[PDB]
RNA sequence: UGUACAACGGGGUAUUGUAAGCGCUGAGAUUAAGCCUUUGUUGUCUGAUUUGU
RNA sequence: UACCGAAGCAGAAGUAAUGUUACCGCAAUAGUAAUUGAACUUAGUACGAGAGGAACAGUUCAUUCGGAUAAUUGGUUUUUGCGGCUGUCUCAGGCAGCCGCGAAGCUACCAUCCGCUGGAUUAUGGCUGAACCCUCUAAGUCAGAUCCAUGCUAGAAGCGGUGAU
């Protein structure tokens, strides 16, 4: 059985010390799954240019903010957490994930840490400078923004990102500026990158590596969900939502395959955790046809836009 | 890809929906869920029965070339495509209103 | 055991044999094919011979008696075609059944060439064999009679004298001569890309993407061609229907 | 004038291949002499078109026409229909026709002044401007035709090989007799 | 003690082929028993009870 | 089946409860694997009198098995759903009944996505160099698969940091 109803990230991705400080990891909710059609670019392929047709998983994934940093020292009995240090504020559902009877409690959440804040922040630039002349591996602190995800869950889960810069100083002084800032998605993947990913199945953990981003979802503007064939003011939620899912309103991706855990389960994703050299992974996935057809039932009919097409009118 | 219209009922069949078994007699089977298919499969007269747009159209209920695609053609597509379906869906209206 | 017989073949081939093998040697190898007495017995009851002819038809020439098949005087298997025979003047030189391979009006033809046991050899050769028998010599009467006098033997041969060779065109000539007597007697690794591969009345639109669907419908039904006047003719009758009362 | 070549070792090159005065289509492959000696012989005269027929590697027997125009399959998607219409020149016409059987190069065979196979046959007429009457058994061009009586005497003249007015192509089974054959009868000499 | 929770209201989303009745009528109907959302209405918010440098 | 050596081996083709609670974490440790075959180019080229036809490298697939999925196809259905129909009498086609269609579901090689990269070594290939000129061996030393690492699953009814009085 699963430690919990999050996975626990086993491994990250060896450290690059001439690129500058990023995430190495994302997570998300599950949004079942949809169908798509692609041009077959893979060269010596007897199907190539064919319309390749498969289906890709669809996960929903909000900002996720960062919330603080730790650092690890590399003792001989393991890395060891130095000093964990959050940014002068929790947010309402972050409190929440530190409470089990959050209605009957008090809800006193840290009020000295974040009057500490409120000081010369001599204390917080006193760690940040041990950081900075101890422990060289650093993990940032996150949390999802689920407040914005429409579920039921209404709990932010903790989460921990390593960083890949150089320069711990740099990883340092990037966190010292951008922390309790919101990280957009796209901030850390991109559309044909090859990611990995980890989850509870319908209840054991697995990860599952070498899964291309089909599609990276910017939740923001319309048509996400149309390629540029289609390109149809179209999302990629299907009419009348989602099978036992609230809706899509946020940054969501789209995935090669079906990740393990049913629909709402939460999910992270890395960068496949070394560079692939497989003509798979560098080839571009160019979209030709998102399905958008209502899941529950049998639709015949996209959008309702075009669904009074083939009746005409309706009373 | 090519949206077929469903023979049985002319409806839509977008890329990747229905069913379509190549038998060895060569006949197209258009379709959009298996309603459709089964009631092909069962001989169901789409003429005759109600629920289709080929008996419906006829009762009165409701109303080998290639282009070369340059932007100039193309660009009065983006026109047309909405005054026929302006056109078609007042005409469908003003059936069902003279229908009611 | 019994596979080594299996591979080892048992009407020329029975005289070559007997030339460059013993035909009586190799006859009698092959006809020759609590448990400690047994053991013995079987360990106690030449072997190398059939191997080592085993070895030489592994890459001696195969040839069918019943083919067509045809100083310096011994360069002329070499020079007819892509064949290798040894320089040395001395006629003994020819123990290896030398053959070489070539195409004449569409017909495979090739050129074989080759007391001691070689005389042998090369006698049941020219005898058993289909080919007919030559006499090239550079420009002693004696000597240039000897094939003459020997020639009643194996005149069946359909027997051809040409004398001066070294020179290309006497080769070409003989060889035209002796094919009809003897009758008359990187990868794929990335992408195809088609761009500039193609016309167009204008490159301003060469890369192009033609998205096929819009509106949720296939745009090859609606790319129609310049309809520009047929937009305007929609247009009449939308204000045909609007101001002639049907939705007044 | 002659050629040969391999279609990723196999014998039958027309199949693959289809040559006309003034296009040509030839299947999407990976073997870069097997589209080097077509392109070496041809230069940049005509257009050599890596397309395929409804996504089927045999392009021969799905196409036929002539160098007025080409002559497409049903079931050929739209996109392929597009893309050979932008690789053929303007002054080469495409129509679709409408059959049972997708292998219209099967019973269909034509050159630029005659024809052979009537909705349909008036149509080739028309599209090719020929005159009209075996097609996996007979070749046409305006050098003459070969049929049934290559390849080490495959029976399938037209799948084996296939030849335009200036260039001709066959399988490297053929045996000198059949390239006699097929020079004499092309009258390339 | 507030766009938080639950039940109602509408909408969209699936099965259907035109229920009973007098063209209504791809209407209505199961309508989620393993669907979703939102624009209106209503009620919700207090005990048992254990631990702590 | 992999790597080497002999072999007229031209080419084709021996080794193996813890100050409570809650959150975020490290990992000594236990387990661990992908598997079998196929097609394309160099490929009609090295080789060879000809039948015959390579390879180090780069690509594309298929069978079995492992981790998951139901976007949708099927096995399928207490949505006993919509419509129809026969006993039951005063339109309900009632209900312990049958039929055409049927979402939702468990589920399939009956479908879909994925399924490892760095080092030390046996034999072996070699350098320097004595016993005793030589020699891969005596002292040193390069390459190289069984082993160890990477990743994956769980975490001692072991450990670090953080919030609340
Ligand atoms: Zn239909």
């Amino acid at each position: 059985r699963a430690a919990s109803i999050r996975a626990r990230v086993k491994a990250f991705p060896k450290d690059d010390r001439s690129k500058p400080v990023a995430l190495t990891s994302f997570l998300g909710y599950k949004a079942g799954m949809t169908t798509i059609v692609r041009d077959l670019d893979r060269p010596g392929s007897k199907f190539h240019k064919r319309e390749v047709v498969e289906a890709v998983t669809v996960v929903d994934t909000p900002p996720v903010v960062v919330v603080g940093v730790v650092g690890y020292v590399e003792t001989p009995r393991g890395l060891r957490s130095l000093t964990t240090v959050w940014a002068e504020h929790l947010s309402d559902e972050v409190k929440r994930r530190f409470y089990k009877n959050w209605y009957k409690s008090k809800k006193k959440a840290f009020t000295k840490y974040s009057a500490k804040y409120a000081q010369d922040g001599a204390g917080i630039e006193r760690e940040l400078a041990r950081i900075k002349k101890y422990a060289s591996v650093v993990r940032v602190l996150v949390h999802t923004q689920i407040r914005k995800t429409p579920l039921a869950q209404k709990k932010a889960h903790l989460a921990e990102i390593q960083l890949n810069g150089g320069s711990i100083s740099e990883k340092v002084d990037w966190a010292r500026e951008h922390f309790e800032k919101t990280v957009a998605v796209d901030s850390v993947f991109e559309q044909n990158e090859m990611i990995d990913a980890i989850a509870v199945t319908k209840y054991h953990s697995r990860t599952s590596i070498n899964h291309k981003i089909y599609r990276v979802g910017k939740g923001d503007d319309e048509a996400n969900g149309a390629t540029s064939f289609d390109r149809t003011k179209k999302t990629i939620t299907p009419m009348g939502g989602f099978v036992h899912y609230g809706e899509i309103k946020n940054d969501f991706i789209m995935v090669k395959g079906c990740i393990p855990g049913n629909r709402k389960r939460i999910v992270t994703l890395r960068k496949s955790l070394y560079t692939n050299t497989s003509r798979k992974a560098l080839e571009e996935v160019s979209l030709k046809w998102i399905d958008t057809a209502s899941k529950f039932g049998k639709g015949r009919f996209q959008t309702p836009a075009e669904k009074h097409a083939f009746m005409g009118t309706l009373k | 890809m090519r949206i077929y219209q469903c023979h049985f009922c002319s409806s839509p069949c977008y890329p990747g929906h229905g069913i379509m078994f190549v038998r060895n007699d060569a006949k197209e089977f258009r379709f959009c869920r298996s309603k459709c298919h089964k009631a092909f499969k069962q001989r169901r007269n789409p003429r005759k029965l109600k629920w289709t747009k080929a008996f419906r159209k006829a009762a009165g209920k409701e109303l080998n070339v290639p282009v070369r695609y340059n932007r100039e053609l193309v660009a009065t597509t983006l026109k047309a495509m909405a005054r026929i379906e302006e056109i078609r869906q007042k005409r469908e209206r003003a059936f069902y209103k003279n229908r009611m | 055991f019994e596979d080594i017989l299996k591979g080892f073949p048992n009407p020329f081939h029975r005289d070559l044999m007997d030339t460059l093998y013993e035909k009586n040697h190799y006859k009698i190898s092959l006809a020759a094919i609590l448990k400690r007495a047994a053991l013995g017995r079987m360990a106690t009851i030449p072997l190398a011979y059939l191997e080592q002819v085993r070895q030489h038809i592994g890459r001696l020439p195969s040839i069918d008696p019943n083919t067509r098949t045809l100083v310096g005087k011994s360069s002329f298997l070499r020079c007819i075609t892509k064949s290798d025979v040894d320089v040395q003047p001395y006629a003994f030189t020819t123990k290896s059944l030398y053959v070489g391979h070539f195409d004449y009006k569409y017909l495979r033809f090739q050129a074989i060439d080759t007391m001691n046991n070689i005389e042998m050899q090369s006698i049941y050769a020219i005898a058993h064999l289909r080919s007919c028998v030559l006499y090239f010599m550079d420009l002693i009467e004696a000597q240039v009679k000897l094939f003459h006098s020997i020639k009643p033997l194996f005149a069946n041969k359909s027997v051809m004298v040409v004398i001066n060779c070294q020179l290309e065109e006497n080769v070409m000539e003989v060889r035209n001569k002796a094919c009809e007597k003897l009758l008359a007697s990187g990868a794929g690794v990335f992408n195809v890309n088609l761009k500039d591969k193609y016309l167009l009345e204008d490159d301003e639109w060469k890369n192009d993407i033609m998205p096929e669907i819009l509106d949720g419908k296939n745009v090859y039904d609606f790319l129609d061609p310049e309809i520009a006047a047929k937009l305007q003719a929609l247009e009449e009758e939308e204000e045909k229907l609007e101001n002639e009362g049907f939705y007044n | 004038m002659a050629t040969r070549t391999q279609f990723e070792n196999s014998n039958e090159i027309g199949v693959f291949s289809k040559l006309t005065n003034t296009y040509c289509l030839v299947a999407v492959g990976g073997s870069e002499n097997f589209y080097s000696a077509f392109e070496a012989e041809l230069g940049d005269a005509i257009p050599i078109v890596h397309t395929t027929i409804a996504g089927t590697r045999i392009i021969g027997r799905m196409t036929a026409g002539n160098r007025r125009g080409l002559l497409v399959p049903t079931q050929t998607t739209d996109q392929e229909l597009q893309h050979l219409r932008n690789s053929l020149p303007d002054s080469v016409k495409i129509q679709r026709v409408e059959e049972r059987l997708s292998a219209l190069g099967n019973v269909i065979c034509c050159n630029d002044y005659v024809a052979l196979v009537r909705e349909t046959e008036e149509l080739i007429s028309d599209v090719l401007g020929v005159e009209v009457f075996v097609g996996s058994y007979c070749s046409l061009s305006n050098q003459g035709g070969l049929v049934h009586p290559v390849n080490r005497g495959s029976s399938v003249v037209g799948a084996g090989m296939v030849v335009n007015d200036y260039l001709a192509v066959t399988g490297l089974d053929t045996t000198a007799p059949e390239l006699s054959v097929i020079e004499s009868i092309f009258r390339l000499q």
